[PDB]
């Protein structure tokens, strides 16, 4: 049995799923599970099963598969060709799990805040909760120095629903008590360029993506409002009227906008969808062109190992290189979640007011 | 369908069936009458036994 | 045209009688159950939606909500067939639900309980 | 001329039209008129003319018919098979006429009430009007032993328009004067169960359907508000804030909710559709399965008379019995007028607080 190449929209869907962190990967020793890293054999792209040895469409989601079906596979594609996508997927999964750990710690602690202390905080400003930045996922590859992306994934069931519940509850109590967080940003692009750097953070290098060369071992960034509390002209009323996030983002409950966070983990900002969309989904702030950059070597391998007429009939006009160029032109929308472009247009408080330093997150008021 | 649980208040539509459906047979040896398969058919009794609604809703 | 076949008065085998068919178009929501014998509906006034989890072939889990007024197609006694669904031009927009970026799919149920009593 | 059987939705339309009592009957002795009882020959169902002696389609509404067309008739269908539908239709017509008489009598008394009486009753609570319970339906089925279902129908014109006009005028007058009637119910099901019976009414039996194996002779049933007007703590302010129908149903001028009445005639509650829907129509409170049961004998008669192939090709999968079972399963959806299930849900005054007894209708402010 011979095979045929996939299509451009299918490849785009594969890229989107890879950068969101949900790709079905089948390995011989493990099967359809992804807890233990291994050499991929087949992957699902846009509803089509593709064999990694020769990038042929071997099946679909409509029928069950237990092994790699017998077929003529040219065996002309190496692990180096597609290692980048696997790296991005596993890094995204680790980042999501670490962020969920951080947010659930925040939620449980600031829930453990006592009512009398909460009332005293409403009356006069104070630091309700403080967590040492050394406690934020110590064993992650972003924090531990002996952890790699090939390490096993932590088993977290119902991950997205748990994350949504924790994030929603956290923001609801925050905007109900009119508190002030230090790990939220009005515009995440300012982190990459547009925020003053603290003394210890002056050496930061932002790769603005998840790549092999970049070093993802780094500290936890938070805004600095010690001078905010030390400000004499600063009052609780002024904090409420300006510093409160709801003054700019809008009330969490009736906000159709998107929230952003500081580069807490992996030096990569995260974006949360709002209530009015339907649920809170979390995405990295990676640009679409950076995502598309991962398949250049795969394009080269396909051009080297497939017939020109097959490529023309499968991918379309101009060949797979032409598809790459056209998708690069069309990237801002085809390879960009709608959440990333729903940020508030106008901010009275600003996002570049105060510096960012690598230290303990707190919720103050 | 969503990877996360859907709050019943947010979504109120029973389904997404308000769309266009294209239906195509995958065989030429089966015949259906009023939506059910029959092994044999008597042509003489199909004369004057179909209202417009039934013909429109037929398979 | 085969006059004797088209005018027989005795049962005729389906393979003999059949000819190459053509595709058909429908809108399921606007059909009527009395005319359409291959549709099943959860009766209204049930008025208590319930959530459910279903796993795909790969193993990924998904969440669905079933409420009163949901329709399904009886897949028994309709012969081998292919369905294609297109949602172009609809809205499906609510105050707390934005369709952009969401996902839709086909789910197949095998059960022993009639669909109306679910 | 050969004939064919009708279809399932046509039979359903026949049952519906029978239960709102508008089925057209053709008899050789009386033509298309239905005032005088006669043995039916054809009926119109689903827009098709069917001959009773064979239950075969003989014509349609597009072309006029002046006599029974010449056709092949098996003459295997007997009057006992389909007498039930005729009985239901005739009973429904008689019930509609009785209800019209009652409503028009009430409205003419409304008009005859004096303006100074209106002023006095609005100033302090009192019985604005009362009608003795003997006059309503002097010689009908439901209030006499001499009459029968074969008796000639009483001839009136534009009955639906008269019903709509009188009911609307009465309800607008009630809402304008903030009155309280003793013959309106929030939920008709409470009449069948959920209300305490008084004044001997404990012995009544509710067949809940128009059927031959029951008696349609009984007195009128009205609420007992004597204690309501007796209680000295209760004041006209309380009566207007809670007991007035507009407080629970809503303003009849702008409301889509349907009103209901006590079993005045034939032990059968009446439901009037809301005015905002476009017009007010009166429907008996009958269950869909009870409606469906009327064709049980006709099913067996058809199975005995017609051929298997004809039945299968006409009715559908499973034949007549399969159609019967499927329509039993789908009875609530199809065999139910929309107005019958569109009652208000929130209740403040309560439909079960006072007994129901055979007495004189009376309204008060």
């Amino acid at each position: 049995m011979e095979v045929c190449l996939p299509n451009g929209h299918q490849v785009v869907d594969l890229i989107n799923n890879a950068f969101e962190g949900r790709v079905s990967i089948y390995s011989a020793q493990e099967g359809w599970d992804k807890t233990i890293s291994a050499q991929p054999d087949m992957m699902v792209c846009g509803g089509a099963v593709v064999c990694m040895h020769c990038l042929g469409v071997v099946g679909s989601l409509q029928r069950k598969l237990k092994h790699l079906p017998h077929h003529r596979c040219n065996q002309q594609i190496r692990h180096q060709d597609y290692v980048d996508v696997q790296f991005a997927d596993r890094v995204t999964a680790h980042w999501k799990r670490g962020m969920l750990s951080f947010v659930a710690q925040m939620h449980e602690m600031m829930n453990d805040v006592s009512p009398d202390d909460l009332d005293r905080v409403r009356t006069e400003g104070g630091s309700l909760v403080e967590l040492n930045w050394l406690q934020v996922d110590p064993n992650s590859m972003f924090r531990s120095i002996h952890s790699s992306w090939t390490d096993p994934l932590q088993v977290v069931d119902d991950l997205d629903t748990k994350l949504d519940q924790y994030w929603t509850a956290l923001n609801l109590m925050i905007d109900s008590s009119d508190l002030i967080p230090n790990f939220m940003m009005r515009d995440p692009s300012h982190a990459f360029n547009g925020v003053k750097l603290g003394g210890d953070a002056r050496q930061t290098q932002f790769s603005r993506t998840f790549d092999s060369r970049s070093s993802l071992e780094w500290g936890v960034m938070v805004y600095d409002y010690s001078e905010l509390e030390h400000d004499p002209s600063k009052g609780r009323a002024y904090r409420k009227e300006l510093v409160t996030p709801a003054r700019d983002f809008g009330h969490f409950g009736l906000s159709h906008y998107s929230r952003a966070t500081t580069p807490i983990l992996g030096k990569m900002p995260a974006v949360f969808s709002g209530m009015l969309t339907g649920n809170c989904k979390m995405y990295p702030f990676i640009k679409g062109t950076a995502k598309l950059k991962t398949v250049r070597k795969l394009v080269e391998a396909v051009n080297h190992a497939w017939g020109v007429e097959k490529i023309r009939y499968a991918l379309g006009p101009g060949g797979m290189t032409g598809w790459y160029n056209r998708t690069m032109q069309q990237a801002p929308i085809v390879l960009t979640p709608a959440a990333l472009t729903m940020f508030p247009d106008t901010i009275k408080f600003g996002d570049l007011n105060y510096p960012v330093m690598i230290g303990d997150p707190m919720i103050l008021g | 369908i969503d990877s996360a649980a859907i709050t019943p208040t947010n979504m109120t539509q029973p389904d997404v069936w308000d769309a266009l459906l294209t239906m195509s047979p995958l065989s030429a040896g089966e015949v259906t009458v009023k939506g059910a398969v029959v092994s044999e058919v008597v042509p003489a009794d199909l004369i004057g036994s179909y209202t417009p609604e039934s013909l429109n809703a037929s398979l | 045209a085969e006059p004797e076949i088209i005018a027989s008065l005795a049962p005729v085998p389906a393979p003999v009688f059949a000819i190459p068919p053509k595709p058909a178009d429908y809108n399921v929501r606007t059909l009527r159950i009395d005319e359409a014998t291959w549709l099943r509906m959860i009766p209204k006034s049930m008025n208590t939606p319930f959530q459910i989890q279903v796993t795909d072939n790969t193993g990924t889990n998904w969440h669905l909500n079933l409420r009163g007024g949901t329709r399904v197609v009886n897949l028994d006694q309709i012969a081998p067939m292919r369905f294609v669904l297109d949602l172009g031009g609809k809205s499906y927009k609510e105050t707390s639900w934005d369709p952009n970026g969401k996902k839709v799919g086909f789910i197949v149920f095998q059960s022993k309980i009639p669909f109306e009593l679910w």
